[PDB]
C-alpha cells in the first residue's frame, strides 16, 4: 500500500476573552461601572 | 461640639433633615430615611460640582463660596469643601 | 548642557507657551560672538520620566549666537529667535531634525543691523498667523511673516 | 499635562506606557484626531494591532474591549480612551 | 436632533438603522454614555457583535473598522461614531 | 515574536525552519493569505511539495497528513498550521 | 447561517451539497474543530478521500487542490474552506 498511513489532526484555536466598559468624560468621580463598610471616610 | 450644633439645627421647625455626605456621595451621619439619605446625597454631590465649574468658567481664578438651590417642597444649602461638604434642607414655608 | 556649561554662561532663557515643560536655555561667551559658532540651544522636558535634566531633550546648533529664543503661542513648538550677525532665523522642531532651520533671512540693507531683539505680535489675520519682528539698532521697525523673513515687509 | 487614571483593565507596563505616548502625542499635536492616530499606530506597533483610540473634552462612549488591553485617563481636561478589539 | 451623515462605509439600509437607533436612544436617553450604550447594543443584536458607540460633542478618533462596518454622523450638534471591530 | 510550539510531528530541522519562515512571513506581511503563501512556498521548495499552510487567530481545522510532516505553533497571538499532504 | 460562495472549483451539485452539508454541521457542533471533522468525513466517504476542512472566524490559507474539488463560502460570519488534496 502506498498511502501506508493516514494521520489525522483535529485543530482548535482558543477563545478571546472581551468585557464591555463605560466610560464618560464629563460625570461623577467614579467615570464608568462594569454592567457597605465605609471605611473610606474614617482616615478624615 | 458640632454634633451638638446639628441637633440644635435640627431642633429647629424649619429644618427637615441634615446629611453628611463625606466620601463623594458615601455619608456617615443622617437625621433621614435611607432612601432619602443616599439619594440627596448624590445629588447634591452633582449639584455643587456643576455649580463650582460655572464659577471657574466665568472668571478662571474663582471657586465657589456658597451654594443655595430653592423649591416649592424645600430648600436646600451645601458648602464648598476641600474633602467634603454638608447638607441641609430646611422647609422655607 | 554637561559640557557646554563648563565654558559658557546662560544669557537667554524662555518658556514654551504650549509646551509647559519645556524649559529653554542659551548659554555663550561674553567674547567673540561677531565671528564664530559660539554655542547650541538647550532644551530640556519637566515632563514624565524626565529624570536627567541634565540631558537636553532637545539641542539646536545655531550656525551664530542667538538671543531671545522664544516659541509661538498656538503652534506646539515653533520658534524664531534672533542672531548677532543681524539675521532671525525661523526653526521649525516638528521635523526632530533640531538643528535644521525653516526659512533664512537675507544680508542685504534691509536688515544688516546687529538687532537687539525679536518678538512675536499676532497677525490681523487669522489668529494661527504671527508676525515676527526685530528691534533695529539703527531706527527700523522690522515685521514679516514667516515665508517674509526672507524680504522683509515693513 | 497631570495624568490621571480612573479605569484600567491592563497590565502596570502597558499603563505607563499609554499615557506616556499620549503624553507625547499632545504636545507634538494641537488637533485631537491627530492626537488619537499617533496613540493607535504606536500601539499597533509595540503591542500587535488591532488598537483604537478616541481623545477628546466631550463625550461618552459604550465599547467592547480585550481583557489586558483597555485604558480610560485623562491628560488635564483631555481624556484618552485606548483599547484592542479585533 | 436633525440627522446629517458625514461619512460612511456602510450600506444605505444599514445608515437608516444607525440613524433611526440614534434618534431612539437620544429621544430616550439624557446622559451621553447611556445614549451610546443603546445604539451599540442594537446593532450587536441585528448585525451580530462585537459593535462600538461615541457619543458626544467634542472628540477626535483614530479607529479600525470592519469592511462596509462604519458611520460617523451628527444629530444636531452631537457627533455619534458607529462601527464594528472584532 | 516569541514562537511557542504546541503540536509537532516533524524533524527538529523542520520545526525551526518553519519558525523562521513564518518569522519572515509575518514581518514581511499582513495579511494571513500572503503570510501562509510565503510560508508553504518556501516549504514546496526546500522540502518538496506538497504543503499547505493556514494562518490566523480564530479557526478549527480537520486535516489529514503525511507523518513526519506537521507542526502547529504560535507566533505571538497568530497561530501557524503546516503540514504536507499530497 | 445564510450562505455566500466566494470563490469555487466544484461541480453545482455538489456546491450545494457541501452548503447544506457545512449548514447541518453547525447546527449540530458548536466547537469549530469538530464542525471541520463532520464536513471532512462525509467528503471522504461520497467523494473519496482526501478531504481537508478549515472553519473559523479569522485565517487566512494557501493550499493547492485537485481540480474541480475546491470551495470556499461563508455561513453568516463563519468562514468554511472545503477541499480535495491528496
Amino acid at each position: 500500500q502506498c498511502n501506508e498511513d493516514n494521520v489525522e489532526r483535529d485543530i482548535q484555536t482558543e477563545e478571546i476573552e472581551t468585557r464591555e466598559v463605560w466610560t464618560q468624560h464629563p460625570g461623577e468621580s467614579t467615570v464608568v461601572s462594569g454592567g457597605t463598610s465605609d471605611a473610606v471616610v474614617m482616615p478624615k | 461640639e458640632v454634633e451638638e450644633t446639628l441637633k440644635r439645627l435640627q431642633s429647629q421647625k424649619g429644618v427637615q433633615g441634615i446629611i453628611v455626605v463625606n466620601t463623594e456621595g458615601i455619608p456617615i451621619k443622617s437625621t433621614m430615611d435611607n432612601p432619602t439619605t443616599t439619594q440627596y446625597a448624590s445629588l447634591m454631590h452633582s449639584f455643587i460640582l456643576k455649580a463650582r465649574s460655572t464659577v471657574r468658567d466665568i472668571d478662571p481664578q474663582n471657586d465657589l463660596t456658597f451654594l443655595r438651590i430653592r423649591s416649592k417642597k424645600n430648600e436646600i444649602m451645601v458648602a464648598p469643601d476641600k474633602d467634603y461638604f454638608l447638607i441641609v434642607i430646611q422647609n422655607p414655608t | 548642557p554637561p559640557a557646554q556649561a563648563q565654558g559658557l554662561h546662560v544669557t537667554s532663557i524662555s518658556w514654551n507657551s504650549t509646551g509647559s515643560v519645556v524649559a529653554c536655555a542659551y548659554g555663550r561667551l561674553d567674547h567673540g560672538d561677531w565671528s564664530t559658532l559660539k554655542s547650541f540651544v538647550c532644551a530640556w522636558n519637566l515632563d514624565r520620566r524626565d529624570l536627567r535634566p541634565q540631558q537636553p531633550s532637545a539641542v539646536v546648533e545655531v550656525p551664530s549666537a542667538v538671543l531671545c529664543l522664544a516659541f509661538h503661542p498656538t503652534q506646539p513648538s515653533h520658534v524664531a529667535g534672533g542672531l548677532y550677525s543681524g539675521e532671525v532665523l525661523v526653526w521649525d522642531l516638528s521635523r526632530l531634525e533640531d538643528p535644521l532651520l525653516w526659512r533664512t533671512g537675507l544680508t542685504d540693507d534691509t536688515h544688516t543691523d546687529p538687532v537687539s531683539q525679536v518678538v512675536w505680535l499676532p497677525e490681523p489675520g487669522h489668529s494661527h498667523r504671527f508676525q515676527v519682528l526685530s528691534v533695529a539698532t539703527d531706527g527700523k521697525v522690522l515685521l514679516w511673516q514667516g515665508i517674509g523673513v526672507g524680504q522683509l515687509q515693513l | 499635562r497631570k495624568a490621571v487614571i480612573k479605569n484600567a483593565d491592563m497590565s502596570e507596563e502597558m499603563q505607563q506606557d499609554s499615557v506616556e505616548c499620549a503624553t507625547q502625542a499632545l504636545e507634538k499635536y494641537n488637533i485631537e484626531k491627530d492626537i488619537a492616530a499617533h496613540i493607535k499606530k504606536e500601539f499597533d506597533k509595540k503591542y500587535n494591532p488591532t488598537w483604537h483610540c478616541i481623545v477628546g473634552r466631550n463625550f461618552g462612549s459604550y465599547v467592547t474591549h480585550e481583557t489586558k488591553h483597555f485604558i480610560y485617563f485623562y491628560l488635564g481636561q483631555v481624556a484618552i480612551l485606548l483599547f484592542k478589539s479585533g
